[PDB]
This record gives C-alpha cells, sequence and structure tokens, in this order.
C-alpha cells in the first residue's frame, strides 16, 4: 500500500489467494517386433554358423 | 477457578501494556512505528466519519454544531447533510436581518436545493428530517470529512479541549427564568398553519423538565397559536390531511451552568451565538404533540 | 475475562456444510425469548412459533418484547450469542431485503415468508428450519404494518372488482430500488384471528369516538374557558351537515380497545445506523433499546 493524505481515498487492507493446478498429457510411442525375429531370440535352435 | 482468579480486582483499562505492544514484544522486533501510548485509547464518545460536499460546510469548521440529514425522492444524492444554521433559513423563526444575514454566504448548489427540498408537505417534512448528531473536526477540502459523534461527550482528542454546542440567537429559547442544577436540550419543531402559507418555525428547548408528559404539558401551555392555527386549517380546509403539528425530540444535556453568549467568525459575518460548554450528545426518537 | 455472552448448544448432529453456512452469519440478529445462560438449539428465531391459524400480527406482538441478541463466534457443540446493551455500537448483518445508509433508523421486523418458501436457503435440520428477522428502516417498517392494516381492513367484501384493483395495487411496496411485494393477509376468503381483532379494535374505537363525543361535549360546554371547545364541537355540527351504564362500559372499552393497539400505533427503533460497509451487507450500527 502506499499512504495518501487526510481525506483522500486510501486503501483497505487486502490480501488474495490464487490456486494454479496441473495438466495431464501423457505421451505414448508404440513398436512392433518381428515374428521370425522373436522366434529366433526367445528361443534357441541348433548349432550352426 | 481459584480465589486468586475468581474475586479478582476489575482493572483499569489503560494500566496494563496494550495488545499491539505485547504483540510487537512476545517476538522482540523493532518497526519505526511507535507503539507505547496509543491514542484515542479511552475515548468514551463514540466516533463516526461522514463525507459531505463542500456547498454545505460554510459556517462548520468551527468545531461543533448539529448535523440533520433529509431524504429526496431522488434516488442517488437521496440523503444530504444539512446543517443547524441552514435549516432556520427556511424557518420563520429567525429575524429578517439575520436570515438576510445568512442568505447571503449559503451562495451554493446544494444548500439551495436543500432549501429546494424542504418546498413539500409538512406532514412529510416531519420525515426527512433525522439526526444525526453533532460534528467536531473537520478537514477543508472539496469532500471534507467530518468525524461525527452520537452518544457521549463532545472533545477534541487528547481530552485537552472540550468542545460546545452552538445554536442561535433566535433558535435559543427557555421557559423559565431560574434554571435547575441540570437541564436537557430538546429541537422543537412547530408549525404556524395559516392559511395559504405553511412555513414552519424550528427552536431548540433548553429545559430542566425530564419526563416527557410534563414537558408536552408546557408545550401545550406556550404553544396555544399553533395548536390554535392546526384546527383553524382542520376546520377552514376539510377533506384534507393535516398531522403532525409540534414536534420535539431530545439532543443531549448540558450541565446548566455553562451557557453564555458568543459569537462566530467565518467569512467575516458575525453570528452571535449561545453556547452550552460541557455538553454531551444523547440523542432520542422523533416523538410529536397534537 | 470472558463477556457476558449467551452459550447456545446444538442437540441434532452437526455437519460441516452446515457450520459452514452457520458461518455466514458472523453478526448476526437473533431473537430469544428470556436471556438465560444455556439455551437449546429449538429456542433460536421464530420457528418455535410459526402456525397455520395465526399469523403476521401475532409473531409482530411476539417479536416486540422478545429479547434480540446478536451471534459472536461460531465453533463446535456451542454458540456465543452477544446480549447487546444501550449505549454500545455493534456490527449488524444485513439479511434483509433493502440496503441501508448512513442514519436510518432500524427496526425488527418477522420475515414475510413463512415455512413454505422456495427462495430460502438456511440452517434446515431434521424439523427445525432456523429463521431470522430481517432489519428494515423505519419508514419501511411503517408502510408494512400501515399497508398491511389497510388491506386487511378489506379482508371481507373481495367480490367485488374496484376492491380487487385497490387490494393488487396495494399488494406492493415501493421503495430504494424495491419492487418488494407483501403477501395477502386473505388466504382462502378466511382470516386470520389476530388480524381481525386488530381491525375490529380499530373500528370500534373509530365508531366509540364519533358516537360519544358529542354527548360529552354537550355536558361540557358549561365550564367553558378556554377558545378550544367551542370550534371542538362546531367540528361535530358540521359533521351531519343515554344510561350512565351503558357509556360508562362504553368508556372503558374505549380505553382497553385503545390498550391493545399499542403494539401498532407506536414501536420503538432498536438499532440506528453507523455507517455501512462496502457492498451493503453489513453495517455497525449503535443499538438502542
Amino acid at each position: 500500500r502506499v499512504a495518501s493524505g487526510a481525506g483522500l481515498p486510501t486503501s483497505r487492507q487486502t490480501t488474495i489467494m490464487v490456486t494454479k493446478y496441473s495438466e495431464k498429457s501423457p505421451i505414448t510411442i508404440p513398436f512392433e517386433l518381428s515374428a521370425a525375429c522373436l522366434t529366433y531370440l526367445r528361443e534357441t535352435f541348433e548349432g550352426t554358423i | 477457578m481459584d480465589a486468586r482468579a475468581v474475586a479478582k480486582r476489575p482493572r483499569d483499562p489503560a494500566d496494563e501494556d496494550n495488545e499491539l505492544v505485547t504483540a510487537l514484544k512476545a517476538k522482540r522486533e523493532v518497526n519505526t512505528i511507535s507503539v507505547r501510548y496509543l491514542y484515542h485509547a479511552d475515548h468514551q464518545a463514540l466516533t463516526a466519519r461522514f463525507f459531505v460536499p463542500e456547498g454545505l460546510v460554510e459556517f462548520e469548521a468551527q468545531p461543533g454544531a448539529l448535523l440533520i440529514r433529509m431524504e429526496t425522492g431522488c434516488d442517488s444524492p437521496r440523503h444530504l447533510y444539512i446543517s443547524l444554521y441552514l435549516l432556520g433559513i427556511r424557518a420563520s423563526n429567525v429575524s429578517a436581518s439575520t436570515r438576510c444575514l445568512l442568505e447571503s454566504v449559503y451562495t451554493a448548489s446544494a444548500a439551495r436545493a436543500a432549501l429546494q427540498w424542504l418546498d413539500l408537505g409538512p406532514h412529510l417534512l416531519h420525515r426527512r428530517l433525522e439526526t444525526l448528531g453533532c460534528v467536531k473536526t473537520v478537514s477543508l477540502g472539496i469532500t471534507s470529512l467530518l468525524t461525527c459523534v452520537m452518544r457521549g461527550y463532545l472533545y477534541n482528542t487528547l481530552k485537552t479541549e472540550v468542545f460546545a454546542l452552538m445554536i442561535p440567537k433566535d433558535m435559543y429559547l427557555t421557559w423559565e427564568e431560574t434554571r435547575g442544577r441540570l437541564q436537557y436540550v430538546y429541537l422543537i419543531i412547530v408549525y404556524d398553519y395559516d392559511g395559504p402559507e405553511t412555513r414552519p418555525g424550528i427552536y431548540v428547548l433548553t429545559s430542566s423538565i425530564a419526563h416527557w408528559q410534563t414537558l408536552v404539558d408546557v408545550a401545550r401551555g406556550k404553544f396555544a397559536r399553533e395548536r390554535c392555527s392546526f384546527v383553524n386549517r382542520r376546520i377552514t380546509r376539510p377533506r384534507q390531511i393535516p398531522l403532525c403539528t409540534g414536534v420535539i425530540q431530545k439532543l443531549g444535556w448540558c450541565l446548566a451552568d455553562d451557557i453564555h453568549t458568543s459569537f462566530l467568525v467565518h467569512k467575516e459575518l458575525k453570528l452571535s451565538v449561545v453556547r452550552l460548554d460541557n455538553f454531551s450528545v444523547e440523542l432520542g426518537d422523533f416523538r410529536e404533540f397534537v | 475475562a470472558m463477556e457476558a455472552n449467551i452459550f447456545c448448544t446444538f442437540d441434532h448432529k452437526l455437519s460441516i456444510a452446515d457450520v459452514g453456512k452457520l458461518t455466514k452469519l458472523v453478526a448476526a440478529v437473533v431473537p430469544i425469548p428470556q436471556r438465560l445462560h444455556l439455551i437449546k438449539h429449538y429456542q433460536l428465531g421464530l420457528h418455535q412459533f410459526v402456525d397455520h391459524t395465526r399469523g403476521y400480527v401475532r409473531l409482530r406482538g411476539l417479536l416486540r418484547n422478545m429479547t434480540l441478541t446478536l451471534m459472536r463466534r461460531v465453533e463446535g457443540n456451542q454458540i456465543l450469542l452477544h446480549v447487546p446493551t444501550h449505549g454500545l455500537l455493534y456490527t449488524v448483518l444485513n439479511t434483509g431485503p433493502v440496503t441501508w445508509e448512513k442514519g436510518d433508523a432500524l427496526c425488527v421486523l418477522p420475515p414475510l415468508f413463512h415455512g413454505p418458501l422456495a427462495r430460502e436457503n438456511l440452517l434446515t435440520l431434521g424439523q427445525w428450519e432456523l429463521v431470522l428477522p430481517w432489519i428494515v428502516p423505519m419508514p419501511l417498517a411503517l408502510e408494512i404494518n400501515q399497508r398491511l392494516l389497510i388491506m386487511g381492513l378489506f379482508s371481507l367484501d373481495r367480490s367485488y372488482e374496484e376492491v380487487k384493483a385497490a387490494v393488487q395495487q396495494l399488494q406492493t411496496i415501493t421503495f430504494r430500488d424495491a419492487t418488494f411485494t407483501i403477501p395477502d393477509p386473505v388466504i382462502d376468503q378466511h382470516l386470520l384471528i389476530d388480524m381481525k381483532t386488530a381491525c375490529l379494535s380499530m373500528s370500534m374505537v373509530a365508531n366509540l369516538a364519533s358516537e360519544l363525543t358529542m354527548t360529552y361535549v354537550r355536558k361540557l360546554a358549561l365550564e367553558d374557558s378556554s377558545m378550544l371547545l367551542v370550534k371542538c364541537q362546531e367540528l361535530l355540527m358540521r359533521l351531519d351537515r343515554v344510561s350512565p351504564d351503558d357509556e360508562i362500559a362504553r368508556l372503558s372499552a374505549l380505553f382497553v380497545m385503545l390498550r391493545q393497539l399499542d403494539d401498532l400505533i407506536r414501536e420503538q427503533v432498536v438499532f440506528t445506523v453507523c455507517d455501512v460497509s462496502p457492498d451493503n451487507k453489513s453495517a455497525t450500527c449503535i443499538f438502542k433499546g
């Protein structure tokens, strides 16, 4: 506040309350994995170079 | 619950430290605001701050005068804070010497607007005025800021000066030769109900009589011409509606020994008044008498 | 030290929304039957006196001698009511319909809307319902009492069209930003009893005064020492242009039918305004009782 002279409109004692919030914004990047490479990865074959 | 805390002696309200002092002292800080002696602490009087335009504050910079609001049928400036002296210009009690004296000093907009707003009927002219009390301080701006009092005494701050009440000479009216030890003041409004005209008279009664019926007995004793004019108006114009021919109300009390004649100095116009020095304002409802 | 308050309990269970609704009325006017020091919650307002066959004027009779008070603080299990004294200044909430100004004479008045009401959102319980008398300016209270007495004086002949016009233009009041209307005392063409007693006593004192004063000024015309009696009976001779027991009973009936009208012909101003807070919902009124 700033003080002024007598008779002039002064300022009331003032407070305030401000509340923010939070936004949702999920992200995703899907992907696929080939069936031949997965059957070669998760299953073990014979001894070939 | 103990004997030292139940039967404790009642305190002196200025004896202990102030609430602001102990609140600052419990954390032991320093602030440039002086705190140790608050002013306006033991003031039994009740202060009230009221706005007023500049067009009514002449003969008000002197401390001590009445303050009477009026109603108007308009909406936004609806209430107008007339002083006591400005009510006398419409009053046919004061002489034409004094009325053509103070008529030439209220040259403004809102003052003559108030005089034009006492134009309508008298039964509602009773209802327009309601007493707001006295005033001690001004500020002398465009919108000066009064400090109205309504209950208790009337004094300068720090109690170093007692302010008085100012009532003009022709409104002053004593109904006795010997004053009592006390006398209450009053505001007597009478209506000389003549044929064409209806313009009233304003009085202040400093009577020592307390009980109200014993005051309306003296009022009917001393206003016989006004009630006779009221019943003359009631016979001579039937099918009309006149009422409230004489109006009274309290204004406080003085101590019945500080009444003497003084003079006003404002715009170099000397206005002879009587004062009441050690005055207290104690108001009451608007009663009347027929 | 504490202050001379009145504790008030609440027998029903209280919820946080109801206490949050109650704490809006910090400095509100509340009536009390007798100033005890521990009251139940069935004695906060006029809902102990809300009745069907009795109406407004009985509530005005109960309110004029009710010992009103102000709330101070709301907390768990106890409500601190402050008894105001003659000659101190008090904050008072404006629960009424009209904004106040600086200097208005303020007096209590019962609410015009009964228990059946669509606009109220007040403290409501299983049966108990908090009501609260408004504080209007005294010109409004005079106008409401006067217009209600006049439109209750026509509670007998509502068949005619011009009296319907008179009541329906008398059903409303005109004040500062106020198109406020007051409901009819006649409900389904039978009148509540005390309003009937009020207007009956009004007409009775009128007819007694218009009948006996000519005989009494005939008996008074021999002691004429003042200039008032001759015009007093000149009025009676202008208007037209006995056993002693009957006139004794007539005069006693005159004074008792007047004495039953003190609640209507006068009432005392309760508060009076020192200032009005901004947005006009509060005022710091000095008590005057």
